């Protein structure tokens, strides 16, 4: 083991260097404190002639150009032309980079954390949910199976259906289980009047699926734009929207956070939408029966005072063609002149009360 | 006893040796630190542009902010790059010339920047020994090997999305089909991909809008010049799309569209190579059995395929069993293959 | 569908057993209205990969036992279009055309050693007058016919096809990317050279030689010795300026081959080519590619 002692002045090296760390090391606190002004950085690679050819362009929020290289920490989402980055008073440097947003009419579009509904609010729809809940659930919590088994969960789900059905309530309800961070967003908000608006709303929203943590972006009334029209607007919705497709096909890093989508019909039906990370879960969400009906009605009716003596027959003859969120409206209408007739306890002529005074 | 002093000893010298690793390490890492403290000390540059040079040791500036200046020459640099009409950068102090700036553009750097990784692609698309056209049959995968070769070389990244000849003013887009064609005839290599055509393939039957007819009148530029005035014989271009019957008769000539490849799975090697790959990180019970798959499989998508095998995987994992049996794989592409038989129209 | 004239195809090879030539004329409205119909792409592909195959059998038994190949080279020879001038919807197939013009060439192939010597001469002259009414294929049976006719006409004493098949040659090797065949086919360039013996021919094809190949792509067994092939009529029409370049790159013969019989051609010449070399510049650097080879001082010449 003489050989093997010289290991003990190696270690006392190493040491060493842990013990001198802490000075240099220490001043990236008060040299890294605080970024006094935002300034936006652009990419340009440069060519030296080790003599490496490395630069970046910088223009500050004065509208001044200035001249720097490519310089900082180990940097792994950097290099990207983004704003919001860490510089000193006048060597303009580059030391802390965290991307940013602004234009917050389509940052804060929806901010919710999570909804109060949950999954046991229908009745049913497990036969063609549950898929739902599991193609939400083993995602989130089953990632570890994923490589032994080599799959990769599918990133467009086509909810699509009869308007009316809930198709949005329940997918929030299903967002509760998710417990990631829930985004709404609506198809008309991508016409602007402005040119190139399509492009910052869909890469704001590959933005902060890509750059935030694991959340859930549903998104609906998707039909009412997706028109594939043979000048027109629905064009240039076919310029946002196979933008989208294109984020959506042409990037196979997209293993990220899922794109949940669903149109209230399906008449226009774009052939495009067919692949493994676009809609390819297409689970047809019918109307619901009277049965069904009667189950969603019930299970949402199941904290006021109905009276016990519903044998569910006439509301189940009344309900003819109607959908979820009616008999939603139609229970709800029920809580609300339930209150000023008096009876504390809900009857029964208060369905078809209901839904001939809104339908 | 003294034979075993021999193997204890080498395992406290193992024991002891082991622990090194777990520091030299990231002492490369944290060096790396005060190199890159020592990196952040050239601070204070600017930018200019040079437009008239009068002496040829000392010229005039053109500074971004707008004020303009005169600089000298450094003794590090020569009047190589020092020529008018190339921009530089600058000092604050002493006005000094480190190094020159590059001029580039907004989408030059989307169209010089994305680049895809993986080269077994190129051998992954299975069992498959002046334009392509790229149809779509019952059968999906056109995405893959275009980016599979596109991911191997391609030369480039040189995209043609379809929804780039929108065009929302008036229909001027011949100066984007003559600037995008003229860089191809510029730049000595240039590959070109035409995926979802379709969008843009209107047969103009009837009387078209203004919207058709623009976009038909791009259809009459691609006409002038692929069998116009001008010749195609270096440059290459892809035309993807879904349906096989709205393409453009007139544009079917053979004289550009030399071929067609029909992506399917028909031969059953490329139907059980194409699963084989797709079936490469799957595990499952040592019964394997792939003559049965392949051939119940009757014309598929391939993509689509791969989203039944997952499919099944999925159904063997709602038992949360980590084993899985090809059962659930032959009732399971069973089942949703007919379902797909049922949404294939 | 081709459902329709598969009962015909493997019916008909059943049926045509011992009938003449007329029944083929029978066929021969059964078959233009079947080439006419079956728009399908990919369906049709197996009636095409039949039908030829029983005209081709019929024109197997026709030749087998007599033979006075006129009919034969008249129904061919005046009809080739005739299915394809009433399509107006050019089906862009070319999958069964290849196997065509390869079946027609296999045919032909062994019908090409020794049958009768009056019909090669209309049959070939006629395929290379469809090698110039083709102006679309792979580019290897156009070669094929005219090299193998080109053997012929090395032995047969005529040297006047050499503008031909030279001419033809470079409208052979342009259009497609050919690795291994051009290599194989690329020595018709000097093959009739030591014949022809011009000069301004042997300037148009070093030239069109060496293009663009280095070393890949190409693999032959004797790569060297075609080099050795193709670097000495340059020499017979140069003086001395055409091996400066050539001597200095046969380092790797010695590596490839046996090193026994190097000595007597490679470093024989391994000295001529820097004695020939320029004096202004090469001479220089060449001198130091050479020094350090142990087998360089063994030469009685090292002296010198």
């Amino acid at each position: 083991k003489i050989m093997k002692s010289e290991v003990l002045r190696v270690t006392h090296e190493l040491q060493a260097m842990k013990d001198k760390i802490k000075e240099n090391s220490e001043k990236i606190k008060v040299n890294k404190t605080l970024p006094y002004l935002v300034s936006n950085v652009i990419e340009l690679l440069d060519v030296d002639p080790q003599r490496k050819g490395k630069c970046a362009v910088i223009k500050t929020s004065t509208r001044q150009t200035y001249f720097l290289p490519v310089i900082g920490l180990v940097d792994a989402e950097k290099l990207k032309p983004g704003d919001l980055v860490g510089v000193n008073k006048d060597s303009y440097l580059i030391l802390e980079t965290l991307p940013t947003e602004y234009d917050s009419r389509v940052k804060a579009m929806e901010v919710d954390e999570r909804p109060t509904e949950q999954y046991s609010d229908i009745g049913g729809l497990d036969k063609q949910i549950q898929e739902l809940v599991e193609a939400i659930v083993l995602p989130m919590n089953h990632k570890e199976k994923f490589e032994n088994l080599g799959i990769q969960p599918p990133k467009g789900v086509l909810m699509y259906g009869p308007p009316g059905t809930g198709k949005t309530l329940l997918a929030r309800a299903c967002a509760a289980q998710t417990k990631a961070t829930f985004l709404k967003l609506a198809g008309p908000q991508l016409v602007q009047m402005f040119i190139g608006d399509g492009a910052k709303l869909v890469r704001d929203a590959f933005a902060l699926a890509k750059e935030k943590a694991p959340s859930i972006i549903f998104i609906d009334e998707l039909d009412a734009i997706g028109t594939k029209r043979f000048k027109a607007g629905d064009r240039e919705v076919q310029r946002t929207m196979l933008e989208l497709l294109n984020q959506l096909d042409g990037f196979q890093p997209n293993t990220q956070v899922k794109v949940i989508a669903a149109t209230n019909r399906v008449d226009i039906l774009d052939p495009a939408l067919l692949r493994s990370g676009r809609l390819d879960r297409k689970i047809e969400f019918p109307m619901p029966n009277e049965e069904a009906r009667a189950r969603i009605m019930q299970i949402h009716s199941r904290k006021m005072n109905v009276s016990p003596d519903v044998n569910y027959e006439e509301l189940a003859r009344c309900t003819d063609d109607f959908n979820g969120a009616q008999c939603k409206a139609v229970c709800v209408e029920a809580g609300m002149i339930a209150l000023r007739r008096g009876a504390t306890e809900l009857t029964h002529e208060d369905y078809m009360e209901g839904i001939l005074e809104v339908q | 006893d003294y034979r075993k002093k021999l193997l204890e000893h080498k395992e406290i010298d193992g024991r002891l040796k082991e622990l090194r690793e777990q520091l030299k390490e990231l002492t490369k890492q944290y060096e790396k630190s005060e190199n890159d403290l020592k990196a952040l000390q050239s601070v204070g540059q600017i930018v200019g542009e040079v437009l008239k040079q009068l002496t040829e040791e000392k010229f005039i500036v053109k500074a971004t902010n707008g004020p303009r200046y005169v600089v000298g020459c450094r003794r590090q640099l020569d009047k190589s790059k020092l020529k008018p009409g190339t921009r530089v950068a600058l000092d604050m102090t002493t006005l000094t010339i480190m190094r020159y700036l590059p001029r580039e553009v907004d989408p030059l750097v989307y169209n010089m920047s994305h680049e895809d990784p993986g080269n077994v692609s190129y051998s992954e698309i299975g069992g498959l020994s002046k334009g392509c056209l790229l149809y779509g049959p019952p059968g999906t995968g056109k995405t893959l090997l275009a980016r599979a070769v596109a991911s191997q070389l391609d030369c480039n990244f040189l995209k043609v999305v379809s929804s780039s000849i929108v065009d929302k003013y008036i229909g001027e887009s011949a100066r984007l089909i003559r600037e995008m064609f003229n860089y191809a005839r510029d730049h000595q290599p240039c590959i070109i991909f035409m995926d979802e055509i379709d969008a843009i393939g209107g047969r103009r039957f009837s009387e078209g809008t203004s919207a058709d007819r623009e976009i038909q009148r791009t259809l009459m530029e691609l006409l002038n010049q692929m069998d116009g005035f001008d010749t195609l014989h270096r440059v290459k271009m892809i035309m993807a799309t879904n349906r096989p019957d709205t393409l453009d008769p007139a544009l079917l000539r053979p004289g550009r569209l030399d071929r067609k490849i029909h992506i399917d799975l028909p031969n059953e090697q490329a139907r059980l190579d194409i699963l084989k790959i797709h079936a490469g990180p799957i595990t499952k019970h040592g019964e394997i059995d792939y003559e049965a798959i392949v051939k119940l499989s009757d014309g598929f998508n391939g993509a689509d395929l791969r989203n039944v095998c997952t499919e099944a995987g999925m159904f063997a994992i709602r038992a949360d069993h980590d084993f899985v049996v090809q059962e659930d794989f032959m009732k399971a592409v069973r089942k949703v293959a007919d379902s797909k038989k049922l949404e294939s129209k | 569908m081709a459902d329709g004239g598969s009962e015909r195809a493997d019916g008909r090879i059943v049926k045509m057993e011992v009938d003449y030539s007329a029944t083929v004329d029978q066929r021969l409205p059964e078959c233009a209205k079947l080439a006419k119909e079956g728009r399908l792409q990919e369906v049709i592909e197996t009636l095409l990969s039949l039908e030829k195959q029983t005209r081709t059998a019929s024109d197997m038994v026709s030749t087998s036992r007599i033979l006075v190949a006129v009919v034969k080279m008249c129904y061919e020879a005046k009809e080739w279009d005739l299915l394809n001038e009433n399509i107006m919807l050019l089906s862009k197939r070319r999958s069964q055309l290849k196997q065509a013009v390869a079946k027609m060439v296999q045919q032909c192939c062994t019908y090409v050693e020794e049958i009768t010597d009056l019909p090669i001469k209309l049959r070939l002259i006629d395929t290379l007058r469809m090698v110039t009414e083709g102006k679309i294929y792979v580019e290897i049976e156009r070669a094929r016919l005219t090299k193998t006719l080109a053997t012929i006409k090395e032995q047969n004493g005529d040297v006047k096809e050499a503008a031909s098949i030279l001419q033809e040659l470079q409208v052979e090797t342009y259009g497609s990317m050919e690795k291994k065949e051009r290599v194989e086919f690329i020595l018709e360039q000097m093959r009739l050279c030591l014949a022809v013996k011009d000069y301004i021919r042997t300037q148009i094809i070093s030239k069109k030689i060496n293009t663009k190949f280095f070393q890949e792509e190409n693999t032959e067994k004797l790569k060297l010795k075609y080099y050795n092939l193709m670097i000495q009529l340059d020499q017979h029409e140069g003086s001395y300026l055409s091996i400066c370049k050539h001597y200095r790159a046969i380092y790797d013969t010695p590596c490839i081959q046996a090193e026994s019989e190097k000595w007597q051609q490679a470093l024989k010449s391994v000295v001529l080519y820097v004695i020939l070399a320029p004096f202004d510049n090469e001479q220089s650097d060449l001198v130091h590619r050479i020094s350090g080879d142990k087998k360089l001082e063994e030469i009685p010449k090292y002296k010198d």
